[PDB]
């Protein structure tokens, strides 16, 4: 899934 | 970077206020009298930034956060008011920013266990919204976490917690976050396969999400989705309760119809878990040669992606070692 910036 | 200097302050000297009264068992603190929900407000904005980022963490900002987030929860609860819940809301963003790509503040949070506990406790909050955020957090700290935050994120109960979440969420955007959390917590162990393999209706439910009909024309649960499957698919091929739950809710043509996508994320999904279907059971073996399963793995098999290729060739094996009595010309 990997990580990510609040979206 | 005064101004981040003076939201931290005031974010530090009301958990301070809080950690006395706590201490002492002087009323009871209430956010709203020290204007926290502000506070965090802009920090949240200002932590989209990279380089407002890094002046933040030189002050300690996930830390300061995080220790606001814990404490609010632990003194209200989830039988909170609104000003609290967009409180954790916005605390919520600001450690999912602060937590990107960041190994030291991973780290941290997942050290902080009361804080991690508090975390969890929100996904059953009233607001949906609330939950998606953490998701987003746990999804991060669920990512490349060393051997320490593994562990703490197992013991939480964090896969639990956010399968059940799953279950009954109403929108698109908290069941991304969710799953993808899922996706990154199904990788770290068996004890996590086994745990949302044991949520009733988990099987079923992720089976639908590769189906999924996404109205933003995108594949992110189907890949999350198809994820969880291909890490839990190793347990599942050892019970034939949860076989039979796959079977009855179509996995197998789906995974097929998966071999075909343009994603290598859900092609590769799909072959890791016909990889492990595909062994020992002759009625899945039997299901997939009438699929025409062999021929479209085959087509796989010269794939530059390492895990299409070994996946592929691996599920390959188990349907060529087992080809069923009818195939044999007849008989």
């Amino acid at each position: 899934a990997g990580e990510a910036l609040y979206e | 970077h005064h101004h981040m200097l003076h939201l931290l302050e005031q974010i530090r000297a009301y958990c301070e206020t809080c950690w006395e009264w706590q201490e002492a068992h002087n009323p009871m603190p209430a956010p709203v009298e020290h204007q926290i929900c502000p506070a965090v407000c802009v920090l949240m904005k200002l932590s989209f930034d990279e380089e407002h980022r890094h002046a933040m963490n030189e002050l300690g900002g996930l830390q300061a956060i995080a220790e606001l987030l814990q404490v609010d929860c632990e003194m209200y609860g989830l039988t909170n008011d609104h000003y609290s819940i967009t409180l954790r809301r916005y605390a919520g963003m600001a450690l999912t920013n602060l937590t990107f790509g960041d190994v030291a503040n991973k780290a941290t949070l997942c050290s902080m266990k009361g804080c991690m506990r508090a975390l969890v406790a929100q996904l059953k909050s009233e607001s949906e919204d609330l939950q998606q955020v953490i998701a987003s957090v746990l999804r991060n700290l669920s990512w490349r976490a060393d051997v320490n935050s593994k562990k703490t994120l197992r013991e939480v109960g964090s896969v639990k917690a956010l399968m059940e979440c799953a279950l009954e969420v109403k929108k698109e955007s908290t069941l991304k976050s969710v799953l993808s959390a899922l996706w990154n917590l199904s990788a770290h162990c068996t004890e996590n396969k086994a745990d949302i393999c044991a949520v009733d209706g988990a099987l079923a439910f992720l089976v639908g999400t590769l189906t999924y009909r996404s109205q933003t024309n995108t594949l992110a649960i189907i890949e999350s989705g198809g994820g969880i499957l291909r890490n839990v698919s190793s347990l599942i091929a050892t019970n034939e309760d949860h076989r039979q739950i796959l079977r009855e809710n179509n996995c197998l043509q789906t995974l097929l119809q998966h071999l075909k996508s343009h994603s290598l994320t859900i092609v590769s999904n799909a072959c890791g878990t016909l990889w492990n279907l595909s062994a020992r059971n002759p009625k899945d073996q039997e299901a997939l040669w009438d699929m025409g399963a062999v021929s479209m793995l085959k087509n796989l098999i010269h794939s530059k992606h390492k895990m299409i290729a070994m996946g592929s060739a691996a599920a390959l094996r188990n349907l060529m070692a087992n080809r069923p009595a009818k195939y044999k010309d007849a008989n």
